[PDB]
């Protein structure tokens, strides 16, 4: 049962939200302004709950990587990002450290790669969850080959254009069809999981 | 002009975010007030060090100049084209706002000049040179920091009024809004209740008969 | 097709995109100023500025095209990179820039 | 970035003379012109300090660090107070023949309120 | 038919002044900061509103004038006065040019002399479209001569301060009856203009 | 009293002060970058992130008590010297570190 | 009538506070801070007021009071060491004088004799008026005998530790025994009023 609800006492807090969101188990977010910008289908990545993430990551585990701590390691970057999105503005952005810029790079390409999207099907409109924890996890794992990179001695620049093919090719995984693997995955992100690890060490130096 | 229902979620916002930068401003202005006073005992005790060690250099210098006689000065500083002692710039990130350092290096292309060697005062301006540089290594060291200083407290005036500006003017207009909204929200809520209250009454007395 | 483009629902979320970018560093750059602002709020604190003397400016009994519209949409959108737009896709995008 | 190597001096000849001597400024080959400003004590106008200092902290901007005298800067006051920029920085220096003073100095003005 | 309202509940938003400016086609605001200093009514562009003013301003500009572009451009400059009123009260003096202190200079003259209709005599009770006009136009020509001053070489300070009583005779001939002049130009504004004239010039040098 | 300890109450003033201090420290590193965080705030923004991923989180079918609450409150305050350590008293503090 | 007025409905502005408080004509606030910082009350000189104090003083002071003229110079202390806390924290820690020194150190002693109250002993439940009167004079004679001192010559560490154990006895004047002089007034006080004028010349000199 997916039911959308909407306003309509002229309030953000009536008795339909209220009511909807005790008597439902999933939260899903929607924005009018940000589907404006080219950003649907949006949702609200501080604002959301669902019961059934370990049950349905339970079996998810056993057959399949484990998306359940990619997706709750990707809800920390988007997290982190509304924080220090506030700091970069008020502050100023050339105030922050080399630390905040992975997670901001990261959350640039998990925003751009999940939040994303042009029509209804066209251009690549579909997407798997094995496909979508795949591509994920060469984003953790940029991000923490950019952040284990970054502590051991590294430029910001100097990583972030060392980086190079392997953000362009990430961020542009949203128009690789499932017909490039064999009917789940895509063994572009396998290759890119290997050539991020072959580029981390070039990224360092 | 504004909202008649539902306009408190933006004024929560906007303090909270209101609150959250003068935090920051307050932790910036904080760290800009302590680095400040943290240059300037450094720059105070280096003016009157520098002060002291030209001075110094200085009077050897013009008791060398003034036993040599046919003062060769003017013509060491004509003679002069290049120098020893350079400073490199760097900008370097303390407490968010980039600062001017200054990094000296060693010049090896003169040491000596042709007016080092005359004669027997070649050897008292060659002595006062040895000490001219030595104490002008230290000033420039010495005297490094000031374009560090003079930057951190041409910021921590902007920070404070910057800070002090926002805070000021943040709470209060939305406050007193947000509390207006909300007494504005209960008496609409209230009326259109006891309209219909009072149309029930009537409503209810006619079955209340039968 | 045959009356309109592909590319214009992308050029109008990229130029909402970019009037909402210019508006919400307008309002946040008359409290901190210009020293903590970058050149991305510049840039489309200029393209609001520039497409909204452009863009609003009409008469009252002329009538503009959709063609005319799109491609003085493209004018004002023309101001930034080709890598800092990402509200279109990059094949309608690469053709039409 | 590296766009300042040399630096200025405005002091006498005994101390510009000894700071020539270590090294500090010297002429550009290039343009041949002087680095420094030699002033002489009771010969020399208040009108050509402010020239000098002028051309050498608004007209040139390859100098680091430009020196200033005690009683030099003391009579360039207005001028040597109104340039509040640090690049260059001003650093005040005590005179030949004069003692430190806590009021000659224009970032103890500025540096003394707001701290 | 002229017909003015106040605030019931407190605030501009209740039923009776909207339900009022609403059917009407013609609107006079009153701004409560410029209700502070002494001067009502005050409104430039923010309360103030009228679409007769394009054929109003036919037969006025018939006779004799020049209210067709000092009306935009006073309306402008007051508009453009808060925005720069805003940000040199929130941030401050340093954020600004020489050409927004020179038009909020302008504008306060502008705003102090509009603004100001109450009257402390018979001869400050009526306001003729030529002394309007006339005093908009020497605002104006001083405005843009302080700019063109400002372009070739000058300070604010000393254009306003080397103004003086050539601004401060335009603001002070609002305290008499129009008996000079033609019919209702006195010659107090006809020689405002050679005198602005002539303080432009030597402003310059 | 019979199943907690008398250190348990004056642990928690340490524990929140140190979490409450990490929390504006997390903002202070971001904000005054690298060269200019304090390490009161570093031990207390590392403080955080230790205390936040060990004393918040937690499985669903594990049990906890007051002492192994304690003793990981006791850890977790671990890291801290005992020259950063003033929310409490003396005796508990020397006696449980 | 001492009834206290809590929130209710989560607002400040209601007319329940805001009645009992334009009604009420004496005002005594509490701080969640100064009740963990052992002050009853936690108001030291901005959350309480009073408009009876003309009559009380014209009371106590009908019966043996001295509290009318230190009345004004005890809660000025107070005002001007937390106006001077702001201009130390703004302007700097260096820019006070050796007055303002004198004047928080006296209003640090009195406040933590007079407000610091915790029932530790006995005599720190009922006060009479003649301890209150005579400690607010001790501390008054003190704060002059300070300046005073200060004035002519001399450190603020080396007042302070040239006054020691005169200074250190009235902050531990509290725990000795109200009946000093009779029953109810301080002994203490008046030997240490001809002791504080005996350690003034040692201060100074």
């Amino acid at each position: 049962i997916v039911a959308a609800v909407s306003p309509a006492g002229g309030d953000f807090s009536d008795p339909v939200t209220t009511a909807t969101l005790g008597i439902t188990q999933v939260f899903w977010g929607l924005d009018k302004k940000l589907a404006q910008r080219k950003h649907f289908p949006s949702i609200n990545t501080s604002v959301s709950y669902s019961k059934y993430t370990n049950v349905l990551n339970k079996f998810y585990d056993s057959n399949y990587p484990e998306f359940p701590v990619l997706r709750d390691r990707m809800k920390e970057i988007l997290s982190n990002a509304e924080e220090l999105e506030q700091v970069v503005q008020l502050v100023g952005k050339s105030a922050l450290s080399d630390s905040d810029k992975i997670t901001l790079d990261v959350a640039t390409l998990i925003k751009e790669d999940f939040l994303q999207q042009n029509g209804y099907s066209t251009y690549d409109a579909f997407c798997p969850i094995w496909k979508t924890f795949d591509m994920m996890r060469a984003f953790i794992s940029y991000h923490d080959e950019a952040q284990k990179a970054v502590a051991n001695g590294a430029n910001w620049s100097k990583l972030a254009d060392s980086t190079g093919d392997v953000k362009h090719a990430v961020s542009s995984s949203k128009f690789f069809e499932p017909s490039r693997g064999e009917k789940e995955v895509h063994g572009e992100f396998e290759k890119l999981l290997s050539t991020m690890q072959e580029r981390f060490a070039e990224s360092t130096d | 002009v504004f909202p008649t229902r539902m306009t408190l979620g933006l004024m929560k916002t906007k303090l909270k975010g209101a609150n959250q930068g003068y935090s920051l401003l307050k932790r910036k202005s904080e760290a800009l007030t302590k680095r400040f006073r943290d240059i300037t005992k450094r720059i105070d005790d280096a003016k009157q060090k520098m002060g002291r060690v030209m001075q110094t250099a200085a009077f050897s210098l013009a008791e060398v100049s003034y036993a040599t006689g046919e003062n060769i000065g003017y013509q060491v500083q004509e003679s002069v084209s290049t120098a020893r002692f350079k400073v490199r710039a760097r900008q370097e990130n303390v407490s968010g706002v980039y600062l001017s350092q200054f990094e000296s290096y060693i010049d090896p292309e003169i040491n000596d000049f042709r007016l080092t060697g005359l004669g027997r005062g070649g050897q008292q301006v060659q002595r006062a040179k040895e000490i001219y540089s030595r104490a002008v290594e230290t000033l420039v060291e010495l005297a490094s920091l000031q374009t560090a200083f003079i930057i951190l407290d041409e910021v921590i005036k902007v920070t404070n009024r910057r800070v002090n500006a926002i805070e000021h003017v943040i709470i209060p207009r939305t406050e007193n809004t947000i509390a207006y909204i909300n007494s504005e929200l209960d008496e609409l809520d209230r009326e259109e209740f006891y309209r219909l209250k009072k149309v029930q009454e009537k409503k209810q007395n006619e079955t209340a008969k039968l | 097709e045959g009356m309109t483009r592909k590319d214009h629902g992308d050029v109008s979320n990229q130029l909402y995109a970019k009037y909402a970018i210019g508006k919400d560093a307008a309002a946040m750059k008359a409290v901190v100023g210009e020293e903590a602002l970058s050149i991305e709020d510049k840039l489309s604190l200029e393209f609001l500025e520039k497409f909204e003397k452009t863009f609003i400016t009409q008469g009252a009994y002329e009538d503009r095209t959709v063609f005319e519209s799109l491609d003085q949409a493209w004018s004002l959108l023309r101001i930034y990179p080709k890598e800092m737009l990402n509200r279109i896709s990059p094949k309608i995008l690469d053709e039409f820039y | 970035a590296e766009k300042r190597t040399l630096i200025a001096v405005i002091a006498d000849e005994d101390t510009t003379t000894g700071l020539l001597l270590a090294g500090i400024g010297q002429i550009t080959p290039e343009t041949q012109e002087k680095n420094f400003f030699v002033y002489q004590e009771g010969k020399t106008t208040k009108e050509e300090i402010t020239d000098k200092f002028n051309h050498f902290t608004e007209e040139r901007d390859d100098i680091a660090i430009l020196l200033i005298n005690q009683h030099i800067a003391e009579n360039i006051r207005a001028r040597v107070d109104s340039f509040t920029n640090a690049f260059p920085a001003i650093l005040e220096i005590p005179s030949k023949d004069h003692p430190y003073d806590p009021e000659k100095d224009s970032v103890l003005k500025r540096v003394r309120k707001l701290f």
